[PDB]
């Protein structure tokens, strides 16, 4: 049921014109739920990770042995991805590769009604937090991700097609 | 409960103002700890910032006024100036003497938050149902009487009808001098001198949030 | 088993019960509990002397050519400019010898129950009770544990800084 | 959860190698008992999990890892990397070999005969539960991580057999001609 779900706010309510929540079973909807939950958290970190990396925040010192943080007083934030060395790019994926495991190896997987993906390290005891005010936050968490999923696509389209975005094309990136 | 306990003391500080909450900050988890440790931590912080505030403003006035003459350090010892900015009298404190000011605070900040013991009584409550509390036990080590907040004891003569006139006042008393800091301490950094404020610490102080003006950096 | 009601020192800086056994060492290595106490008492004593022994050496120095401030500017270097000349070989010989002829028979007598751990026979000023002797034992444990962290900081910061008494 | 999920829930002993020593009366104690076969499988698995990760972490370029302790010898392949290290660092190589020699001797010195079911210890139980694990966990998890250790030991033993075959038979495993 789309009623009783965080993510249904005031200006639209149940937003499903093409009826995709009905398209599978209840296990199907739980997969799309934590997809959008995960699509949000990647896009929120990438949108915010685009705005800085563009104003010059600049970690002091050396990233690696000879490829130190000149990647910011230089090439666009969409770049500095091949400038990061391979052993540096490798440990990023593998910390993620580890983090995708505890996410999957809980006692009850979430499409069987289990909990949503939680923090891998330092997991405070969690949302023992007043479930009325818990529902307001999961609306806040998803809506900021909804806005960030659009925004990171704006940032790619501006870096590929100049003039594809009006009040944003006059920005050095 | 926790929402109901502010609205009882909302309508006592100012009945025209009443319940003040547009940013909705007193109902919600900090690091993930719940509503009952939410309000009491924010009822905590609003007065710790305010207890220093009265103690800052009285501490500001007397340093703009009559300075303290003796020998301050062991060699040389001139006592930085009288008329001069307590802002940069704080920077004209020697390097050593700022650490023991900060360390005795940390001895009192270690003191405030632990919780009652498992084999001896030493500490009071923290934020689970605790109030915004004082220190109340200064006898646990080999020391003499320098009870904190209690020099010459006598506060043993008031009841629950009369203590609410002392708690809720200091709330509002601490909010005044809190604004009394930033209303003045901006007026040295900028000109603008909120109604009129002129015969003052005449340049800006120089990074009023700095504990140490010169000696050690981080790069 | 359950080392905490078998010995003493389960106390923090206050004296409230602390029970510091996170890795369950005394449960997985239960026959080594006497050795664990013996070692900790040994390390603590070594540290308490080597703290005091150290940093009180930037003030005074016994007379002599090598001892009195000549070839040895600071207190921290005093190893590997003294090892070659003899006093470190001489002080290794005795601490060695002592360890090879009496404390290895001592730790043999502990494991047979013929000796309380960390005894060595220095009963000159003991309060000679049960409540008061534990308080002296605890005061030895709580001081020795602090001296281990102490010289860990003092020996590290003196190679880094190179300064006098405040390192 | 059972250890047999990939072979059909049943004990995979084709060629009946655990039943030998009991089929006939003809070699009296010349084949290993169940307790000795269980420790050999755990031990071969633990050495293979370390050795695969070793040849994987020191391979430079390709997929590779190229991580290298400063001060040690730079050697490309794992095939000759022991004998270079044995000649150049005698004190470090001798201290590792003595540590392995004592711990491996202590494994059997306190317990009985393993070759015969007379050991009085669980197979694989070296006194290395320092983290205090299995004293805090419950019995379902403790029995589970044993099977986790087993199958990961088993995946690494087959890996080490692939890693041996590719250098003795140059076209043996074809998934590594490409992978390098
Ligand atoms: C706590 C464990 C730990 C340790 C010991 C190291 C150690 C190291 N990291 Mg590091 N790293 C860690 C955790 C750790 N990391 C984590 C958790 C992350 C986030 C996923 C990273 C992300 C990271 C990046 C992005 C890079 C390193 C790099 C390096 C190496 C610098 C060598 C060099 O300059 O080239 C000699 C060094 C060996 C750099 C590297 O190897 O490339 C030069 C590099 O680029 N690290
Ligand atoms: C009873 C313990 C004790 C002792 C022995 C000292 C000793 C000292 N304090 Mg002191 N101090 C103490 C408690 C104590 N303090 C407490 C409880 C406070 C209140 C927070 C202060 C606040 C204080 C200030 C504000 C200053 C000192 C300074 C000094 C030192 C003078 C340094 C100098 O000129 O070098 C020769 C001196 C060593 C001064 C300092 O470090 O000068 C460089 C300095 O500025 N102290
Ligand atoms: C008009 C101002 C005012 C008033 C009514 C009070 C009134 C009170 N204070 Mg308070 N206090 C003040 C200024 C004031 N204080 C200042 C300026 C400081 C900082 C120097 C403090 C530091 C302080 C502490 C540290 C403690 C109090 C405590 C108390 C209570 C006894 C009482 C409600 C005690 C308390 O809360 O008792 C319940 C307590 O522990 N106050
Ligand atoms: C470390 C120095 C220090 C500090 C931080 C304070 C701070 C405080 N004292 Mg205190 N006091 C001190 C030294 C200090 N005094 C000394 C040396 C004297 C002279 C002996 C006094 C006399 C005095 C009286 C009567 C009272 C304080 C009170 C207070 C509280 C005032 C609000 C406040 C927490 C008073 C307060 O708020 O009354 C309840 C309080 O009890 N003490
Ligand atoms: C309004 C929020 C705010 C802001 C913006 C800052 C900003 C800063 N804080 Mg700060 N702080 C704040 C609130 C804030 N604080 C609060 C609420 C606390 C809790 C009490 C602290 C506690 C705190 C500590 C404990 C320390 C800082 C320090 C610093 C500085 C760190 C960067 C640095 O080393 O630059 C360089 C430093 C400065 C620009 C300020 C001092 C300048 C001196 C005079 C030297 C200037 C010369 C040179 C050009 C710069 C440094 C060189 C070096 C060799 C000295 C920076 C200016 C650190 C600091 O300033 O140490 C030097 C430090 O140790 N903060
Ligand atoms: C862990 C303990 C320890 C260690 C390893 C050292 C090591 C060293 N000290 Mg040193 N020292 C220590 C404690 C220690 N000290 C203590 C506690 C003091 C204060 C009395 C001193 C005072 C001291 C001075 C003044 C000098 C040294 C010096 C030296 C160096 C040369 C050896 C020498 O002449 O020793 C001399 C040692 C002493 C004079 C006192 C040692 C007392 C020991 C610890 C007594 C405990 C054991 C004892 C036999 C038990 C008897 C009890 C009885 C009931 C049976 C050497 C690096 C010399 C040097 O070259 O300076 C760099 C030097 O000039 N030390
Ligand atoms: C790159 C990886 C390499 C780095 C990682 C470190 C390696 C992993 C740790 C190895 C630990 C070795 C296994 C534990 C052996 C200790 C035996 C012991 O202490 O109690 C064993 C004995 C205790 O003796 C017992 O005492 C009891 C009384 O409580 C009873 O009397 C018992 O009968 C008696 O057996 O302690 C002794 O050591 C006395 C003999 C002295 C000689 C022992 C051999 C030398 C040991 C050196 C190795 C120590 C390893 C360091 C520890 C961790 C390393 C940081
Ligand atoms: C809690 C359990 C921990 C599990 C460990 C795994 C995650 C570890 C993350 C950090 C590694 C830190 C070790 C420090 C090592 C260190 O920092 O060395 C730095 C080293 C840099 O090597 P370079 O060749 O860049 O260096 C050459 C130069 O340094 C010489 O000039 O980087 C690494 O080798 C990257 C490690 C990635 C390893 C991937 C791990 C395994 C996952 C594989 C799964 C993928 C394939 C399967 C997909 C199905
Ligand atoms: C076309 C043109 O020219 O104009 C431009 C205009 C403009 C405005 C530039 C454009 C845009 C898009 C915008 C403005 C996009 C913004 C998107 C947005 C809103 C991105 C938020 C991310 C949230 C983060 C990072 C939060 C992390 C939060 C983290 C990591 C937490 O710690 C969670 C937290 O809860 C815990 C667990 C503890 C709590 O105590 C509270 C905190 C927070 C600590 C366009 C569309 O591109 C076009
Ligand atoms: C959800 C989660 O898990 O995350 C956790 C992480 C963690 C770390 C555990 C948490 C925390 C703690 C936090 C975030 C603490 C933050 C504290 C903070 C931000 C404290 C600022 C003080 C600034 C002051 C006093 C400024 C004075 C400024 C003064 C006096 C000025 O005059 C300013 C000045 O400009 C003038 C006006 C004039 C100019 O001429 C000169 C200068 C520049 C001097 C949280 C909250 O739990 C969240
Ligand atoms: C990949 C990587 O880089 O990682 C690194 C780090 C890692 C993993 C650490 C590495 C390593 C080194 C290793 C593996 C070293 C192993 C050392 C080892 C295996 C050392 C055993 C000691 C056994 C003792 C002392 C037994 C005492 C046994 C005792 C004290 C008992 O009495 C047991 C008793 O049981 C009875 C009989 C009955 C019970 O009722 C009561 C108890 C329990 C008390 C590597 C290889 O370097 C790789």
């Amino acid at each position: 049921k789309v009623d009783e779900m965080p993510g249904a706010t005031a200006p639209l309510g149940k937003f499903d014109p093409l009826n995709l929540a009905t398209l599978g079973s209840e296990s199907t909807l739980a997969w799309f739920r934590a997809a959008e939950l995960k699509h949000s958290r990647v896009a929120m970190l990438a949108t915010t990770g685009y705005l800085v990396q563009a104003a010059g925040i600049h970690f002091p010192g050396m990233l690696s042995s000879d490829v130190s943080f000149e990647s910011l007083s230089a090439m666009k934030p969409l770049d500095a991805w091949d400038a990061v060395p391979e052993g540096g790019k490798n440990q990023i994926y593998f910390t993620i590769f580890l983090a995708e495991f505890i996410t999957e190896c809980k006692g009850t997987h979430y499409t069987k009604g289990g909990p949503l993906p939680t923090i891998v390290f330092p997991p405070i005891d969690f949302s023992t937090v007043n479930p009325e005010q818990l529902k307001t936050r999961q609306n806040r968490e998803l809506n900021n991700g909804r806005l960030a999923m659009i925004a990171i696509m704006s940032f790619v389209a501006a870096a590929n097609i100049p003039g594809s975005v009006p009040a944003l094309a006059g920005n050095p990136m | 409960s926790a929402k109901a306990e502010l609205e009882a003391i909302a309508k006592k500080a100012n009945p025209t103002l009443g319940y003040y909450d547009p940013l909705s900050l007193a109902d919600k988890d900090f690091w993930g700890k719940g509503n009952d440790a939410t309000i009491a931590f924010l009822r905590q912080s609003e007065i710790k910032h305010g207890r220093i505030a009265m103690f800052a403003f009285v501490g500001y006035i007397v340093q703009s006024n009559f300075v303290f003459p003796w020998a301050q350090t062991l060699a040389g010892a001139p006592h930085p100036s009288a008329d001069l900015s307590p802002e940069a009298q704080w920077d004209a404190v020697p390097l050593g003497a700022k650490w023991q000011i900060f360390a005795v605070i940390s001895a009192l900040e270690l003191w405030d938050e632990c919780g009652g013991g498992g084999a001896l009584p030493h500490y009071t409550k923290g934020r689970k149902p605790g109030q915004y509390p004082p220190f109340t036990l200064f006898r646990d080590n080999v020391h003499f009487v320098l009870d904190l907040y209690d020099p010459f004891g006598f506060n043993k003569n008031m009841s629950e009808e009369t203590k609410e006139r002392r708690l809720v006042s200091e709330l509002n008393n601490g909010r005044l001098a809190m604004l009394g800091i930033f209303g003045f301490l901006c007026a040295d950094t900028i000109p603008g001198s909120v109604p009129l404020l002129k015969d003052i610490a005449i340049p800006y102080s120089g990074q009023v949030m700095q504990p140490f003006e010169g000696q050690f950096s981080y790069f | 088993g359950s080392v905490f009601d078998n010995y003493v020192g389960a106390k923090d800086f206050r004296g409230a019960q602390f029970k510091f056994d996170p890795l369950k060492l005394s449960e997985t290595y239960e026959p080594f509990q006497g050795w664990f106490r013996e070692s900790e008492l040994r390390h603590g004593r070594t540290a308490m002397l080597a703290v005091v022994g150290y940093i009180a050496t930037d003030f005074v120095r016994i007379p002599g050519e090598m001892y009195s401030f000549e070839a040895i500017p600071k207190s921290a270097d005093a190893h590997d400019a003294l090892v070659a000349s003899g006093p470190m070989s001489q002080l290794l010989l005795w601490i060695g010898l002592f360890d090879l002829v009496v404390t290895a028979p001592a730790v043999q007598a502990m494991g047979q129950g013929e000796r309380e751990p960390g005894d060595f026979g220095w009963k000159w000023f003991a309060p000679s009770s049960k409540d008061a002797f534990d308080k002296k034992r605890e005061a030895e444990l709580l001081n020795g544990r602090l001296a281990m962290f102490a010289i860990g900081g003092i020996a590290t910061q003196s190679v880094l800084s190179g300064h006098g008494f405040p390192y | 959860a059972t250890g047999f999920e990939e072979v059909g829930g049943k004990p995979w002993d084709p060629l009946s190698l655990g039943k030998l020593e009991d089929a006939n009366d003809t070699f009296p104690n010349m084949f290993p008992k169940s307790q000795y076969l269980q420790e050999s499988e755990i031990k071969h698995g633990r050495m293979s999990m370390l050795a695969w990760t070793g040849v994987w972490a020191t391979h430079v370029g390709g997929m590779g890892l190229g991580m290298h302790i400063p001060g040690m010898p730079v050697e490309s392949d794992w095939t000759k990397a022991l004998g270079v290290f044995a000649a150049e660092q005698p004190a470090l190589f001798g201290a590792i070999l003595l540590f392995i020699s004592i711990a491996e001797g202590e494994s059997v010195g306190h317990s009985g005969d393993n070759w015969r079911n007379m050991s009085t210890k669980e197979p694989g139980n070296l006194g290395f539960d320092w983290m205090g694990l299995t004293r805090k966990l419950s019995e379902e998890q403790v029995a589970r991580y044993k099977i986790v250790e087993l199958k990961n030991g088993r995946a690494a033993m087959i890996a080490m057999a692939s890693l041996f075959a590719m250098e003795a038979i140059p076209g043996s495993v074809p998934i590594m001609n490409v992978f390098n």
